[PDB]
């Protein structure tokens, strides 16, 4: 496997360099070396190949090199768009093919978003199947950081709260979900039930009553 | 215009084989290599073998040279993979993309020229059991979403392995849909969620049903969410 490193972070405007390390019998003898994009959730695209050529469609502030049994993957002109992982993949000898572990790109001077909370109650028909979801969806916030915490009247709550890792959006954003599990009777005998959620020093809270 | 199809999800369990098909179209299956790569949750590419279309030959990669086997049906242009002894380490999706042209003089079976890649195939391998999804409707909400506008949805509970899918009225409704990544609870159940921001003033005209598809279990659910009342 040819080594990239994790992340690479760079400003708005900068030019930005992904490293693909390999050896002498691969990257080191051959110009047979692509790169290739993805955004999360979404499948891989032809960006770069044999060191220098891009495809039609592919923008020109992306560019690459190779030295000795290194190469490199340059972005000029650095956006949020840019925001990714990024792969290598080269001839590794014996009509094989090996690839990069990948590098994540950071393009920091973004600045922050708050996030927006939609906070369901359970289901005439959850209940009725004698169970009980709160359902909090948080989106459209950054950075990609948040704690969310769950209330019973104004007691927290921590049983049956399962909740999300924040996800990068496809608006450079991110979302998280969190699941209150309740029992019909519960979700009856309280005055209501919250859903708070913390993003950088600032908080959110919704809440809902039984009906 | 050219689409390389894979086939749907699937759940195996450990010591099991698995076969995935890819139909590319919108170009001729014998004049480009077939290519196939995986990803493994929390790493990246793994390049697993090729295949020429026209004369059948395969190479794989020396870590899977035992297991996998990639043929053809040219007669309806649909490439194969056959991966087998499956454990836990080949739980990943699965890619099948184009590689370079064929041709007499020249091999070009080795160049890393993946110009167009199917949607991906998720392999949840496991001897866990296969669980089928329990789907509630989430009755429209105002009091969150932007102007004369509301928010419904879906809550797709309870299933495994990943993964589902959600559209809208039969796809016919793509705009302010957000499904969101789906949680492992403790329960080792993955559940999730998908919600539409929709006009209030259509509510009562407009019909909302979220179509629910969990191919592992073979469940398709078409979930109608009206507002509710008090």
């Amino acid at each position: 496997a040819l080594t990239q490193p994790a992340s690479v972070s760079g400003s708005p405007g900068q030019s930005i360099t992904i490293s693909c390390t390999g050896t002498k019998y691969d990257v080191g003898s051959h110009d047979l070396v692509s790169w290739y994009q993805q955004y999360p959730g979404k499948v891989p695209k032809y960006m770069i190949y044999e060191v220098n050529k891009r495809p039609s469609g592919v923008s020109n502030r992306f560019s690459g090199s190779k030295s000795g049994n290194t190469a490199s993957l340059t972005i000029s002109g650095l956006r949020a768009e840019d925001e990714a992982d990024y792969y290598c993949c080269s001839f590794g000898g014996s009509a094989t093919v090996v690839c990069g572990g990948g590098t994540k790109v950071t393009v920091l001077g973004q600045p922050k978003g708050a996030p927006s909370v939609t906070l369901f109650p359970p289901s005439s028909e959850e209940l009725q199947a004698n169970k009980a979801t709160l359902v909090c969806l948080i989106s459209d916030f950054y950075p990609g950081a948040v704690t969310v915490a769950w209330k019973a009247d104004s007691s927290p709550v921590k049983a049956g709260v399962e909740t999300t890792t924040p996800s990068k959006q496809s608006n450079n954003k991110y979302a998280a979900s969190s699941y209150l599990s309740l029992t019909p009777e519960q979700w009856k005998s309280h005055r209501s039930y919250s859903c708070q959620v913390t993003h950088e020093g600032s908080t959110v809270e919704k809440t809902v009553a039984p009906t | 215009q050219v689409q390389l199809v894979q086939s749907g999800a699937q759940m195996k369990n450990p010591g099991a084989s698995v076969k995935v098909s890819c139909a590319p179209s919108g170009y001729t299956f014998t004049d480009f290599y077939i290519h196939w790569l995986r990803q493994a949750p929390g790493q990246g590419l793994q390049w697993m073998g090729w295949m020429n279309p026209q004369t059948g030959r395969t190479n794989t990669a020396r870590n899977f040279q035992g297991r996998v086997t990639m043929t053809r049906d040219t007669s309806i242009g649909t490439a194969y993979m056959e991966l087998r002894s499956l454990t836990s380490d080949d739980t990943a999706i699965y890619y099948c993309t184009t590689g370079g042209w064929i041709s007499l003089y020249y091999d070009s079976s080795y160049y890393p020229n993946f110009d167009h890649w199917g949607q991906g195939t998720l392999l949840t391998v496991s001897g866990a059991s296969t669980k089928g999804p329990s789907v509630f409707p989430l009755a429209p909400s105002s009091k969150s979403t932007s102007g004369g506008t509301a928010a419904l949805g879906c809550l797709v509970k309870d299933y495994f392995p990943e993964p589902v899918t959600v559209s809208w009225n039969s796809g016919a409704l793509t705009s302010g849909v957000h499904t969101f990544p789906a949680v492992l609870q403790s329960s080792g159940l993955y559940s999730l969620s998908s919600v539409v921001t929709v006009p209030s003033s259509s509510l009562g005209t407009q019909t909302y049903i979220c179509n629910v598809n969990h191919k592992p279990s073979n469940t398709k659910v078409d979930k109608r969410v009206e507002p509710k009342s008090c």
